[PDB]
């Protein structure tokens, strides 16, 4: 039987320049090249692309983030090409030491660097989640892209900047670094005994798990009812057709209830964004609250 | 009770086994045959843990855990107090797991739909008798496996990883959790783009899938597409735990130091191995 | 008792009612649960039915208000098995022509689904100027087969997703001149064949037809559908 996973049959016809609305067509590139590869998964049109100001300057600022830690693991590499490769995931660039606490006055070789490379991405990040709702309200659809953004954007706003600032010590902030920011995931925890205990590291997983059950339910789902056309599932939620019929009736028999082609999603972002939203709750509360979340979980 | 447009799939056949036997609902649920199987499984592997309670002498279900026997025990059997409940309700658990799966394809074919829900939960599954029958019977011990407690299962995740260093290192490991964020950052995707469609700003007609595909490449340049997402987000979700078994069935069978070790083998190349300055 | 018990307190306090709404919002469809009879169940659920909620179709469509007086708009060909709840309906009659069971079909619109620019969504792509097959094989002029390793016609168009340059149907030409469409997903492109597992070259002629031949309705597509997943409970008998 045909499962649906690959396209049988590629089709190519002339290029979807794509939806007019309210976006400034000036900031449109041109089409790229068709993608055979991708074909055989989704779609294979390549761009165009929305370039205005925002996107240049979160490609730029991002661009300089990348820049700045890329100097300082060549200077660390003693610029010699062959250790910079073979110590590549070893080079790290870390924040000033405790004893600067807040301040900007590290010199570039103890933290300095860091901030600096911090700044960047700070523009990067910030800029670009400012592009998804520009971008959304340009063709008139809903922020939800830009609100569900937002909650990664907690989680990592406060693992490096709120945190830190409560701590009083950029020292408490993530290093730049592959293996190095693995590490400071492992002594977080140490110091603040056990996250295992933190309800809220808890919850956070519980929702990581969480996503990929549900998305392996729904992308399962809309495969097997993709023989009716079930992927369309905008038509499918303004005029319910079989397709949606059968997949709730699949779930309402396996599990005693269901959910619309509407409602899955909301299910889906809220699963998703919960991750982040709890995570960046219990690592706040980290060391600011509570120091051993073993011990404090003893108490209740 | 019925949904309004219930009624005419609630058609007799599709099973597998007992023809019409077990062929009817209880509520919303399906029975059929594995639906008793289910339940049966169920039961037997609750009373067991409720048994292991009382032996225990806590009935608060924070507290209780069922351990499996110590490793002297080999793979061999242990008395019921002593790892022989573990190793029964660890049977039940797969008969219901299984049965559960079995059920759903029968539920498939009455509907005339595609398998791939049970397909995908197989996947689930496989982990699961990977941490408790394939990894321990490869090491040679039903000890291995996790114990069946709300936290004392979690301790078990904690000395197992610290025995081997930060288990982070562990190269199929990161690879399993790249899938489990990646797979999390594009349900949040997907769910936001549909919703935001169907759902556009006050004063605006519901908008069209044309819209979505022009939202992301306005974005990122590149829109996968209506089935496309669906096939990925079933495939970042698989995938994940695929390597989450491979990470595991690996450590302690093949591979014992820690697993920062492993990388070792880039460091040192005899070429720039000796190469003075950086990190090493 | 201290900002973090509370915070959790906090927490859980909040997922509860998040589940309540998320609940309430799946049940904008199919709700109020019916007895077997088409009677109001008494037994609801203790989640209440939400408040109506209005979409502005585009291209002028009309507005969709859900959740809303619902029905089928077509006669259900089943009986009931037992006087009490809980067991199959049995067809009546022929259920791949009567449309139930796995060959169900939803009274959709008789509309095409249109994309972002009031055009047709799915086209021939004898009607779609620009449009190829890119990769793969091209199963236009192949001849297509039954579970019963019988021949049934031989492909003849590919009805394309424009907006999604996907194809969605073939167009099957049968013995008798006239065409019918095969869902993508229910058929196998092979070297020299496609072969259709869910039905037998003599129930091909039983696809429901379109009365246009450049454009398919949503309803038709449902019709389509439901019919050749049918095929796999129903065609069963004779599937070598
Ligand atoms: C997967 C890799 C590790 C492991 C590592 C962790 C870590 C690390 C964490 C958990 C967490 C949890 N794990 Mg564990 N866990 C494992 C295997 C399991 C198995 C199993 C049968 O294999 C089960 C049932 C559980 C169950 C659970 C929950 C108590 C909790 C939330 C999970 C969740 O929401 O997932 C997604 C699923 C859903 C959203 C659907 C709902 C599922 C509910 C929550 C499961 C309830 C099970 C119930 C308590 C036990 C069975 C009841 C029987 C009727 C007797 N774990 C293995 C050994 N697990 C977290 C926690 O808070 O623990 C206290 C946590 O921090
Ligand atoms: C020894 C290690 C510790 C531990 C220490 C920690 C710490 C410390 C943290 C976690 C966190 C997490 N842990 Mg833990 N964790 C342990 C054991 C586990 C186990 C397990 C089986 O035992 C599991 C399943 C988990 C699971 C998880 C996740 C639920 C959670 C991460 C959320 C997320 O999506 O982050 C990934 C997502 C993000 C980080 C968001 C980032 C978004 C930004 C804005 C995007 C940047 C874009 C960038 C600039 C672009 C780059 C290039 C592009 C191409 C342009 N942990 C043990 C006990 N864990 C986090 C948490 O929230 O805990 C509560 C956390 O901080
Ligand atoms: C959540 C707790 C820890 C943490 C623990 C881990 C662990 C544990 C793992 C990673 C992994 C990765 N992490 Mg980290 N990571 C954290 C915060 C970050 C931040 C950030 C902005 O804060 C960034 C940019 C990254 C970046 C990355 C990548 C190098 C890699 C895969 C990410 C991914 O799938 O993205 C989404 C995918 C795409 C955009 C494509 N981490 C925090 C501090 N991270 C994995 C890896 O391979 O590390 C080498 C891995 O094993
Ligand atoms: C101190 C702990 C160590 C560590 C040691 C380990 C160990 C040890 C293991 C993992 C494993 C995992 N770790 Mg690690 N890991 C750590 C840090 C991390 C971090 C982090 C941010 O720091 C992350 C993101 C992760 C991520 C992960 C995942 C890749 C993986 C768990 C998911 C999985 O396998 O699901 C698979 C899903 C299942 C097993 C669930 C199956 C469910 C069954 C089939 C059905 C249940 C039905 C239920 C009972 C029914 C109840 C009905 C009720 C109504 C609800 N680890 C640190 C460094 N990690 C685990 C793994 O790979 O397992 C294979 C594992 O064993
Ligand atoms: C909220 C739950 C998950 C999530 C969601 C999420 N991420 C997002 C979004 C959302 C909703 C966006 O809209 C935005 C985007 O445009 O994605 C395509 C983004 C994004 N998430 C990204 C990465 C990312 N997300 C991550 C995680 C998560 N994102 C969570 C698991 C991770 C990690 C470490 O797990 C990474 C590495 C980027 C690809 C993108 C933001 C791009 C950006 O800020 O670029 C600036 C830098 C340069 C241009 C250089
Ligand atoms: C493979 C990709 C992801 C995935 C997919 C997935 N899961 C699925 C499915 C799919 C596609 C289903 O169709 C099926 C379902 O119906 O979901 C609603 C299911 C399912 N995934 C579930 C849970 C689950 N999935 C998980 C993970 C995942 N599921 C993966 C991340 C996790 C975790 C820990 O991450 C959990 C907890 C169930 C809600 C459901 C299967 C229900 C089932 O099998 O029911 C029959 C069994 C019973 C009714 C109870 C049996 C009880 C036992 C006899 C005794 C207890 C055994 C156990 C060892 C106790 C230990 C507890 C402690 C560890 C706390
Ligand atoms: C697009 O199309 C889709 C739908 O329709 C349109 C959906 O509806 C769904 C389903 C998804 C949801 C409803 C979202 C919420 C689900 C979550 C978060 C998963 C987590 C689920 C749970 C926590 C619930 C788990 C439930 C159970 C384990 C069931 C309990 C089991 C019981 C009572 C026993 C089973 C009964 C029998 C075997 C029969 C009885 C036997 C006898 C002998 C009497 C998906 C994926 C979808 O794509
Ligand atoms: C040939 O190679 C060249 C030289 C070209 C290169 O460029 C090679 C370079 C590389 C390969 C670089 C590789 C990059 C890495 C290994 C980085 C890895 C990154 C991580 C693991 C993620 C860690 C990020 C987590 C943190 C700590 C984020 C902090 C963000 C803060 C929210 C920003 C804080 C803001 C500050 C301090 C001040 C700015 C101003 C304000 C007003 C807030
Ligand atoms: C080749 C250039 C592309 C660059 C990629 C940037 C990095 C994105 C990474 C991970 C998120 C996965 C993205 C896929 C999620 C899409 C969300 C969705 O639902 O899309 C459906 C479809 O696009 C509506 O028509
Ligand atoms: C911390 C942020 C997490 C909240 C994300 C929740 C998303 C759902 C709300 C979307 C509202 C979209 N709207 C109406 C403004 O267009
Ligand atoms: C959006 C879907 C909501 C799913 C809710 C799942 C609840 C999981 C409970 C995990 C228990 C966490 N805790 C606090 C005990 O550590
Ligand atoms: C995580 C545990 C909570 C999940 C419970 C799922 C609900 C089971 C089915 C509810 C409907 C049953 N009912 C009331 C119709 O008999
Ligand atoms: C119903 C099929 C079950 C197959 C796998 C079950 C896992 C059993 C693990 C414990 C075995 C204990 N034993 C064999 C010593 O009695
Ligand atoms: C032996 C590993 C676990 C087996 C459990 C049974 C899984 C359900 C069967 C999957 C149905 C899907 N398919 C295509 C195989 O028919
Ligand atoms: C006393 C401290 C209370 C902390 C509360 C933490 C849980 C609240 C989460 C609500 C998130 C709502 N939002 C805006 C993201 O949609
Ligand atoms: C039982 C008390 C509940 C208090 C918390 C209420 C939770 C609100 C849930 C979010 C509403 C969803 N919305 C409209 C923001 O998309
Ligand atoms: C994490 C899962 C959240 C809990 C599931 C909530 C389902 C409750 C509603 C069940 C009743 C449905 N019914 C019978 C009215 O159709
Ligand atoms: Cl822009
Ligand atoms: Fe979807």
């Amino acid at each position: 039987e045909y499962q649906n996973i690959f396209t049988q049959v590629q089709v190519r016809g002339p290029a979807d320049l794509g939806m007019t609305e309210d976006v400034n067509l000036a900031n449109r590139s041109g089409v790229g090249p068709f993608s055979t590869l991708l074909g055989w998964f989704g779609n294979a049109q390549l761009g165009p692309i929305y370039l205005g100001s925002l996107g240049v300057l979160s490609l730029f600022s991002g661009l300089m983030w990348f820049f700045t830690i890329g100097i300082w693991f060549w200077y660390q590499a003693g610029w010699n090409p062959a250790v910079f490769l073979r110590d590549l995931f070893f080079f790290s660039l870390e924040p000033p030491a405790p004893e600067y606490g807040l301040s900007f006055a590290a010199p570039l070789k103890e933290g300095g660097l860091w901030l600096i490379a911090s700044f960047f991405m700070f523009v990067a990040v910030w800029s670009w989640w400012g592009r998804t709702y520009l971008r959304a309200q340009a063709l008139g659809m809903g922020k939800h892209t830009a609100w569900a953004f937002l909650s990664a954007i907690w989680l990592w706003m406060v693992l490096g900047f709120i945190r830190p600032i409560l701590m009083g010590s950029w020292s408490e902030a993530v290093p730049y670094g592959i293996f190095s920011h693995l590490d400071w995931t492992n002594n977080f925890s140490l110091v603040h005994g056990n996250l295992h205990y933190n309800p809220f590291h808890g919850l956070s997983i519980a929702f990581l798990y969480g996503s990929a059950l549900l998305f392996a339910m729904h992308g399962a789902t809309i495969l097997a009812v993709s023989r009716f056309g079930g992927e369309r599932e905008l038509e499918q939620i303004a005029d319910r057709g079989t397709a949606a019929e059968r997949a709730a009736l699949f779930w309402r028999w396996t599990m005693g209830f269901n959910a619309t082609m509407e409602g899955i999603h909301r299910w889906a972002i809220w699963m998703a964004v919960l991750v982040t939203l709890t995570g960046g709750i219990g690592i706040l509360l980290s060391g600011t609250v509570v120091d051993n979340w073993y011990v404090w979980g003893q108490n209740h | 009770a019925l949904l309004s447009f219930e009624r005419k799939y609630r058609v007799p056949g599709g099973t597998l086994v007992g023809g019409n036997l077990f062929d009817f609902w209880v509520g919303p649920f399906y029975v059929g045959f594995f639906g008793v199987a289910t339940f049966f499984f169920a039961a037997l592997g609750i009373i067991l843990i409720a048994w292991s309670a009382v032996l225990q002498g806590t009935w608060n279900p924070q507290l209780i855990s069922v351990y499996p026997p110590a490793l002297e025990y080999g793979l061999g059997g242990a008395p019921l107090a002593k790892g022989g409940l573990w190793q029964i309700i660890t049977i039940c658990a797969t008969g219901a797991f299984v049965s559960w799966a079995l059920r759903e394809v029968e539920i498939c074919r009455k509907l005339g739909i595609g398998y791939h829900i049970p397909f995908a939960f197989a996947f689930a599954i496989l982990a699961y008798l990977t941490l408790v029958l394939f990894r321990p019977v490869m090491m040679g011990a039903w000890g291995y496996a996790f114990p069946y407690g709300i936290w004392t299962h979690l301790d078990w995740v904690s000395n197992t990883g610290y025995t081997y260093g930060n288990f982070h290192y562990n190269p199929a490991h990161m690879i399993a959790i790249t899938f489990f964020f990646t797979n999390a950052l594009a349900l949040a995707l997907h769910g936001a783009l549909v919703l935001s469609a169907a759902n556009p700003e006050k004063g605006k007609e519901m908008r069209t899938p044309d819209h979505e595909d022009t939202f992301f490449r306005d974005l990122v340049g590149y829109s996968i597409g209506t089935l496309g997402i669906h096939r990925l987000g079933l495939l970042l979700s698989l995938s994940a735990v695929f390597f989450s078994a491979l990470c595991m069935i690996i450590t302690g069978t093949i591979w014992f130091d820690q697993w920062v070790d492993w990388w070792q083998w880039w460091v040192k190349l005899p070429w720039w191995a000796n190469i003075p300055g950086g990190i090493n | 008792f201290d900002l973090a018990s509370l915070a959790i307190y906090s927490f859980w306090i909040f997922l509860a009612g998040l589940i309540y709404y998320l609940q309430t919002e799946n049940m904008r469809e199919g709700y109020p649960l019916e007895n077997e009879d088409g009677t109001p169940a008494a037994n609801q659920g203790p989640f209440p039915l939400p408040k109506p909620k209005t979409f502005i179709l585009p291209h002028g469509r009309g507005t969709l208000t859900v959740p809303g007086p619902e029905s089928e708009d077509r006669p259900i060909a089943l009986a009931r098995t037992a006087v009490s709840e809980g067991f199959p309906h049995a067809p009546t009659g022929d259920p791949m022509k009567d449309g139930v069971g796995p060959a169900s079909w939803v009274a959709r619109r008789d509309l095409p689904e249109l994309d972002g620019h009031g055009h047709n969504k799915i086209k021939p792509m004898k009607a779609a100027a620009g449009f190829h097959v890119s990769a793969g094989k091209n199963p236009i002029g192949l001849p297509v087969r039954g579970c019963d390793l019988e021949i049934a016609g031989k492909v003849v168009d590919i009805w394309v997703d424009i907006p999604e340059q996907m194809a969605r149907f073939l167009e099957v030409e049968l013995k008798d001149g006239s065409t019918r469409l095969l869902p993508m997903q229910m058929v196998k492109v092979q070297s020299n064949r496609v072969h259709v597992n869910a039905l037998s070259s003599d129930l091909f002629a039983g696809i429901p037809t379109i009365k246009s031949p450049t454009e398919v309705t949503l309803l038709e597509e449902d019709k389509i559908c439901g019919y050749v997943a049918g095929g796999l409970m129903y065609a069963a008998p004779k599937r070598k």
